[PDB]
């Protein structure tokens, strides 16, 4: 836990979901709810065109927020299973090294600021690419390369 | 007298203008509403 | 009554738009991690109006 907070539900792995900025994230393809109690009451709003569920950070995490940015240089980006070298505009992994059950997963910068949120992944070699929703100058866009399987 | 035999699609002196005003009433603004539905369908669908 | 019908027809389309209007207020705004608004709601004018 650098600033790493999680979603779980009922036995199934609900991917990952962390608070950031003003909103606790929730991807719309994720079924189930949070493991915790206090988070498990608020409202969502669905987005089919981008697959999201709007969900607000409660005020009790005023001393418990998580900063981020929208700065995308290339090179190494640390995640909870090591390093994803987001390079060439491409946040690839060596193929297959990630585990399913990772939908909505916080990748951060080289110093602990959340950069992107991953949904899917595919491969045509030793190069698994990923399907990721981002926020350019805090403007959110889903990006799906061809063949994204749910994590 | 048989001129009294009138149908139902008869003609007013002025209410043709009134139904011109009503048919040209709030149909234009909901045409604008449909237009901005077409606008907001293009959140990312336009220029490649 | 048909006159009432068409007005209770017509604004229905409009309020359907208003439904979609709110459904497209959040569409630039949804889980937006800073949820920034220079002019995003200064033109819808539902909430989040800055000074002037």
């Amino acid at each position: 836990n650098d600033c790493i907070f999680e979603v779980k539900h009922e036995g199934k792995v609900t991917g990952y979901a962390c608070l950031v900025g003003d909103k606790v994230m929730k991807p719309a393809h994720v079924k189930g709810t949070i493991d915790n109690a206090d988070l498990a009451k608020l409202a969502f709003k669905r987005s089919s065109k981008y697959d999201l569920e709007c969900a607000q950070i409660p005020v009790h995490m005023k001393s418990d927020a998580s900063k981020f940015t929208h700065e995308k240089p290339e090179g190494y980006y640390n995640w909870h299973h090591g390093a994803v070298q987001y390079s060439g505009g491409r946040f690839t992994i060596p193929t297959g090294a990630g585990k399913p059950g990772d939908s909505g997963r916080p990748i951060f910068d080289n110093k602990g600021r959340v950069v992107a949120i991953v949904l899917g992944g595919a491969n045509e070699g030793a190069r698994t690419a990923l399907s990721v929703v981002t926020w350019n100058k805090d403007i959110v866009t889903k990006i799906t390369p061809e063949g994204a399987e749910e994590w | 007298a048989s001129h009294t035999t009138l149908g139902v699609q008869d003609i007013s002196v002025t209410a043709m203008s009134w139904v011109q005003k009503i048919t040209g009433g709030v149909g234009l603004v909901v045409a604008v509403a449909a237009l901005i539905l077409i606008v907001v369908l293009c959140v990312s669908f336009s220029r490649h | 009554s048909v006159a009432s019908f068409v007005l209770l027809s017509m604004v229905g389309v409009a309020v359907g738009m208003c439904m979609c209007a709110r459904r497209r207020c959040i569409t630039p705004y949804e889980l937006t991690p800073g949820a920034t608004v220079p002019f995003l709601l200064s033109l819808i004018c539902c909430i989040r109006t800055a000074k002037a």
